[PDB]
C-alpha cells in the first residue's frame, strides 16, 4: 500500500527510494543492511521505514474493474 | 459502583479532545486505569441538588 | 492448534474383515474360563472378539496403517495392563501428526 | 452412523463402603426402575449362577470380586428362568409384557452393538464387561475415568452439523410426501410430482439454521442450541 | 502516560503515522406490501411526506 | 400538530429525535416533549429471539390484510412438561375448533402456500394470491366458476404485481387449467378494481 | 382480612383487563400490526370463554364443559404465569414462550430491579478517560462536545438576568 | 404382489472453496478476476 | 539538557485498535423515550441515556 513520501518518525523524504531500493536486491543482488545504507538511510527510524514496508497497491493492481 | 467513592461530585473544566481527564490519586477509588475505561457523569438540575452534590 | 486436525470417518467393516483374518477368536463363542487373559478386541466401542498373540497382530495393523493400505486416519491402542485393544474409525477426533 | 439412537445405559452399583447387602441394577430404557443385574442375565438366557459370573468375572480365583458379587445373585433368587426374568422387566414397563421385555432388550438395550436378533450372547458379554470395569473402581484396583481426557471427546464440524439437520429435514419431507399419497390415492387425483415433493422443505430449512445459527427446527428454533453458524470476523486476516 | 496511557508523536501522527481507513455500508429495501402497498425510492417532499 | 403561537398554512414544523422534540422551525416553539423510536419500538415485535430470553421482545405481529383479527397461541411442550397435560388441552381445543364455512375457507390459504412453494414462488407472490383471492371469492361477478381455477388466477394475479413472472401454461399444469374457463376467471378478478 | 383479602377472592370470576399502555399496539404499514403477548393471550381466554359459555348455555354434556373449563383455567393462569411447573407453555408461533405479567415484573431488568430501583437517565454523559497530571484533584475535564449538549435550567433572577441574556 | 425420474428436493448451500465450489480449482490470476481474494 | 537518566529506546510492533474515541462519547440532556416504560431509550446510537 505505497511507499510513505517521509519517514513518520524524522522526516527524511523516503518515498522517492523504493524504486531505487529494489533494484539494488534484485539487479544488484545487494543486502538489506548493504541496501538501505546505499540509500542513504543512516538512521534506524528511515531503516524501519523501507525495511519494513509492504508494497499491497501491487497486490490490488490485479483486479481489472 | 462498589463502593460510595465510586460515585464522587467534581468541578467542570470543560477541556479539548473527546475524553474526561481526571486527576491521578483519584483512580484509587474509583478503579481506574487509563486502559480504554469509560466514565459517567449526572448533570444536577437544581440548585438542591448541586448542594447535595458540593456538601456531601 | 497449527498441526491439528479432525477425523472425518473411516468405513469400520475392512478393518473388522482384516481382524478375523489375523487370529481373532469371535466374542461369540469365548469361553472365559479357557483364555482369561486373552487381549479384548474393540472396533468403535464394539466387543468384536478376542486374540490370543496381540503384540503381532497389532504390528501387522500398525505396518498396514503405514502404508496407506488402511486410513491414517484410523485410532490405534494396546492397553498392555488392561488386555485391552480398542481401534477408532470414528469422526470427531482432534489428532496432529507426528 | 445414521439416525443417532442416543440412548444411555447406567449399571449403579448400591450401598455405600461399610454398608451391607450392596447390589448392582441397571437403568434400562422405557422402564420405570432400574432392575438387578442378574435379572437381565436370565433375560438373556444365561440362567446358573455359575454362567451369570463367567460373563462378569474371568478369574475364578477372584474371591474379592466373586464375595463382591454374591448379594447380586441373591437379590435376583426370586427369578429362575428366560420367561419369569421377561414378565419381571415387562410389568416394570402376560404375554403384552413378555413381549414389551423381548423388544426393549433386542430394540433399545445396548444398541451400538446391534439392533435386531441372535446377538444375545454378544449384548450380554458387553453387559458382564461393564460391571466388571465398574467392581474394578469398587474394589480401587483401576480409579475413576477422567471425565476431561480430550481422548473421550469429540469436536462436531460443518459436515456432522449439517448431516444432523438434513436427517430431521428429510424425515420432515419424507413424511409430507406420504402425507400427499394418502389424498392422492383417495381421489384418484394422479399424484403430481410437484403437488409431492415440497422443495422449501429443505432450501428455506437449512437456509434458517445457517442464517441465525439456531441448530435446528424454527418450530423449535427456542428448544434447538443456537451458535452453530456466526458471522465471519474480517476484522485482520487473523482474525 | 501514568496509569497505562501513553505519550504519542503528533509529528508521526501528520507524517501519516497509524492512520485508518473506514468503510460503513449503509443498506435498504423497496418493500412491497402486498397488493397495493409499495416503499419507494426519491427525494420526499415535505408538504406530502 | 400545528404550532398555536403562529400559524402560517403549511406547517414548517421539525423532529429533532435525538433532542427528542417536535419543534416548529418557524418559531422555535417545542410543541412535544415525548417523542419515541418507531424503529426500535417495532424490535419488540419483530426480533433476532426465537429462544424467549430477551425482556425487550414482549410482543408479535400479524397481517390484518390477510389473517384479520385473529390472535392465537400455540399450547406446547416446554421445559418442565408431562406430555399428558399437552395433550389434554390440545384435545380441548379440537373440539372448541366449531370455526365458520370462511374461518374454514382460510384452508384455501394453505392451498395457495402449498401451491407457490411447489411453484417456487416467493412470500411476496403467495401473500398477494391469498390477498385477491380473499377480495374475489365471495364475489357475484364470479359466481359458480370453477373454485379449482379462481385461486389459480390469484396466484397469475400475485405474480403479475410482484413481478415475478410465471407464464400462464406454467399455472395451468402446476394445479390442472381449463385454458377458457381460468382466461375468464382471471378477466372477472382483474375487472374487480 | 374482612375487608382487602378473602379466601374466595384467591379465585377468579371477573377479569381485569388491563389498558392498552400496559400491553401496547403498534399499527405499521396496514399489512403490517404489532399487538403485545398480553393482548394474545387475553384474546384466548375470551375466545375459551365465549366456548364454554355456550356449552353451558346449550346442552350440557358435563365431561365437554370440564374439558372446556380447564382450557379457560390454563389461557387464564399461563397470562399471568407462563413459565408453570409441569403445565405445557403458551408458544407465539415463532417458538418464543409468551411473556407473562409474572415474567415482566421477574428478574434483574424486571420492572422492580431493571425500571425502579434502576434506570437510564437524562443529562447523562459517558467517554474515554484519561489522567492529566495539570488538573485538580475535584476537577473533572470535560470535553466541549459533551458540555454543550449538557444542560443546566438556571432560573432568570435579577442577579443572572443580564448574563442570561448574553448566553441566549 | 405384481406390478401394474430426476426431482428436485431442495438448495444445498456450498461452502466457498469445497469441491462443489467455483472457487476450489481457481488459479490466482482467475480469482482476481472473479473479483475474489487469493 | 541531558536526562540524568538512560531510556529504554527502540522499535516495538503497535498495533491500532478499534475502540476510537469518536465511536464511544456519548452525552444526552433528554431525547427519545421508550413506550411501554416512559424511560429513556437505550444505545448511544439511538440517542439513549
Ligand atoms: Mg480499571
Ligand atoms: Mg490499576
Ligand atoms: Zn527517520
Ligand atoms: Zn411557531
Amino acid at each position: 500500500m505505497i511507499v510513505p513520501v517521509r519517514c513518520f518518525s524524522c522526516g527524511k523524504v523516503v518515498g522517492d527510494k523504493w524504486e531505487s531500493y529494489l533494484n539494488l536486491l534484485q539487479e544488484d543482488e545487494l543486502d538489506e543492511g548493504t541496501a538501505l545504507s546505499r540509500l542513504g538511510l543512516k538512521r534506524y527510524c528511515c531503516r524501519r521505514m523501507i525495511l519494513t514496508h509492504v508494497d499491497l497497491i501491487e497486490k490490488f493492481l490485479r483486479y481489472n474493474p | 459502583s462498589l463502593h460510595k467513592m465510586s460515585m464522587m461530585a467534581h468541578r467542570v473544566k470543560v477541556i479539548p479532545y473527546s475524553t474526561f481527564r481526571l486527576n491521578l490519586s483519584v483512580t484509587s477509588p474509583y478503579n481506574a486505569d487509563f486502559d480504554g475505561d469509560e466514565m459517567n457523569l449526572h448533570v444536577p438540575q437544581s440548585e438542591e441538588t448541586r448542594a447535595e452534590l458540593s456538601q456531601l | 492448534s497449527l498441526m491439528s486436525c479432525i477425523s472425518v470417518g473411516t468405513d469400520p467393516m475392512p478393518i473388522i474383515t482384516f481382524l478375523s483374518e489375523w487370529g481373532m477368536e469371535p466374542l461369540e463363542d469365548y469361553v472365559p474360563h479357557q483364555s482369561p487373559d486373552a487381549t479384548r478386541v474393540f472396533v468403535n466401542g464394539v466387543w468384536h472378539g478376542v486374540h490370543r498373540n496381540p503384540a503381532r497382530l497389532m504390528e501387522t495393523l500398525r505396518t498396514l496403517r503405514r502404508k496407506g493400505d488402511i486410513n491414517p486416519e484410523v485410532s490405534m491402542i494396546r492397553d498392555i495392563r488392561e488386555k485391552e485393544l480398542k481401534i477408532f474409525t470414528d469422526a470427531g477426533r482432534v489428532y496432529r501428526p507426528l | 452412523k445414521g439416525s443417532r439412537f442416543i440412548s444411555t445405559l447406567q449399571v449403579k452399583l448400591y450401598g455405600r463402603e461399610g454398608s451391607s447387602a450392596r447390589t448392582i441394577k441397571a437403568t434400562l430404557p422405557y422402564i420405570k426402575q432400574d432392575i438387578p443385574i442378574v435379572i437381565i442375565f436370565r433375560a438373556l438366557g444365561i440362567i446358573p449362577d455359575g454362567e451369570i459370573l463367567e460373563h462378569i468375572c474371568y478369574d475364578v480365583n477372584d474371591w474379592q470380586m466373586l464375595e463382591m458379587l454374591k448379594p447380586c445373585v441373591e437379590d435376583g433368587f426370586v427369578i429362575q428362568d428366560r420367561e419369569t426374568a421377561l414378565d419381571f422387566i415387562g410389568r416394570r414397563g402376560k404375554e403384552k409384557r413378555i413381549q414389551y421385555a423381548k423388544d426393549i432388550l433386542q430394540k433399545e438395550f445396548l444398541p451400538h452393538i446391534t439392533q435386531l436378533e441372535g446377538f444375545e450372547s454378544r449384548k450380554a458379554f458387553f453387559l458382564g464387561y461393564m460391571i466388571n470395569r465398574l467392581l474394578l473402581c469398587a474394589l480401587d484396583r483401576k480409579d475413576q475415568d477422567d471425565r476431561d481426557h480430550f481422548g473421550k471427546k469429540r469436536l462436531d464440524l460443518a459436515g456432522p452439523l449439517l448431516a444432523q439437520l438434513f436427517k430431521t429435514l428429510f424425515k420432515k419431507l419424507t413424511k409430507d410426501i406420504f402425507r400427499y399419497m394418502q389424498r392422492t390415492v383417495e381421489e384418484a387425483h394422479d399424484f403430481n410430482m410437484k403437488l409431492a415433493i415440497n422443495a422449501k422443505t429443505i432450501t428455506s430449512g437449512l437456509k434458517y439454521a445457517l442464517a441465525t445459527g439456531n441448530w435446528g427446527e424454527q418450530k423449535k428454533a427456542m428448544s434447538s442450541r443456537a451458535g452453530v453458524s456466526q458471522v465471519l470476523n474480517r476484522y485482520t486476516y487473523s482474525s | 502516560n501514568q496509569e497505562d496511557s501513553m505519550i504519542m508523536n503528533q509529528s508521526s501522527i501528520d507524517r501519516g503515522l497509524f492512520r485508518s481507513l473506514f468503510f460503513r455500508s449503509y443498506m435498504d429495501q423497496e418493500k412491497k406490501y402486498g397488493m397495493s402497498i409499495t416503499e419507494t425510492f426519491e427525494k420526499p417532499q415535505r408538504t406530502n411526506t | 400538530l400545528t404550532c398555536p403561537e403562529c400559524k402560517v398554512y403549511p406547517p414548517k414544523i421539525v423532529e429533532r429525535f435525538s433532542e427528542g422534540d417536535v419543534v416548529c422551525a418557524l418559531c422555535g416553539l417545542v410543541l412535544s416533549d415525548k417523542l419515541v423510536d418507531t424503529r426500535s419500538e417495532w424490535r419488540t415485535f419483530s426480533n433476532d429471539d426465537h429462544n424467549g430470553d430477551d425482556p425487550s421482545r414482549v410482543g408479535e405481529a400479524s397481517n390484518p390484510l390477510l389473517d384479520g383479527n385473529n390472535l392465537s397461541t400455540r399450547i406446547g411442550k416446554g421445559e418442565t412438561t408431562d406430555m399428558r397435560f399437552t395433550k389434554e388441552l390440545n384435545k380441548a381445543q379440537g373440539k372448541n375448533v366449531m370455526d365458520k364455512k370462511d374461518n374454514e375457507v382460510q384452508a384455501a390459504f394453505a392451498k395457495i402456500t402449498m401451491l407457490c412453494d411447489a411453484a417456487e414462488l416467493p412470500k411476496i407472490v403467495k401473500d398477494c394470491a391469498k390477498e385477491a383471492y380473499k377480495l374475489c371469492h365471495d364475489e357475484k361477478t364470479l359466481k359458480g366458476k370453477s373454485m379449482e381455477s379462481i385461486m389459480a388466477a390469484s396466484i397469475l394475479i400475485g405474480c403479475r404485481r410482484a413481478e415475478v413472472a410465471r407464464t400462464f401454461k406454467e399455472i395451468q399444469s402446476l394445479i390442472h387449467v381449463k385454458t377458457k374457463e381460468f382466461g375468464k376467471t382471471l378477466n372477472i378478478m382483474k375487472n374487480i378494481l | 382480612n374482612e375487608v382487602f383479602s378473602r379466601p374466595e377472592w384467591m379465585i377468579l370470576t371477573c377479569l381485569p383487563v388491563p389498558p392498552p399502555p400496559v400491553r401496547p399496539s403498534i399499527s405499521f404499514n396496514e399489512s403490517q400490526r404489532g399487538e403485545d403477548d398480553l393482548t394474545f393471550k387475553l384474546a384466548d381466554i375470551l375466545k375459551a370463554n365465549i366456548s364454554l359459555e355456550t356449552l353451558e348455555h346449550n346442552g350440557a354434556p358435563h365431561h365437554a364443559i370440564e374439558e372446556a373449563e380447564s382450557l379457560l383455567q390454563f389461557h387464564v393462569a399461563t397470562y399471568m404465569d407462563n413459565d408453570i411447573a409441569g403445565q405445557p407453555q403458551a408458544l407465539q408461533k415463532s417458538g418464543r414462550p409468551v411473556k407473562s405479567i409474572r415474567a415482566r415484573l421477574k428478574g434483574k431488568e424486571g420492572r422492580i430491579r431493571g425500571n425502579l430501583m434502576g434506570k437510564r437517565v437524562d443529562f447523562s454523559a459517558r467517554t474515554v478517560i484519561s489522567g492529566d497530571p495539570n488538573l485538580e484533584l475535584d476537577q473533572v475535564g470535560v470535553p466541549k462536545s459533551i458540555a454543550k449538549t449538557l444542560t443546566y435550567p438556571e432560573v432568570v433572577t435579577p442577579y443572572n438576568i443580564d448574563r442570561l441574556t448574553q448566553l441566549v | 404382489k405384481y406390478e401394474l425420474g430426476k426431482v428436485f428436493i431442495g438448495r444445498l448451500p456450498i461452502m466457498l472453496r469445497s469441491k462443489n465450489c467455483y472457487l476450489s480449482e481457481a488459479t490466482e490470476s482467475d480469482l482476481y478476476k472473479l473479483k475474489e481474494c487469493p | 539538557k541531558k536526562l540524568m537518566a538512560q531510556i529504554f529506546f527502540g522499535p516495538t510492533y503497535y498495533q491500532r485498535l478499534r475502540h476510537m474515541v469518536d465511536d464511544k462519547i456519548h452525552a444526552r440532556a433528554r431525547g427519545p423515550m421508550q413506550v411501554l416504560t416512559r424511560q429513556p431509550v437505550e444505545g448511544r446510537s439511538r440517542d439513549g441515556g
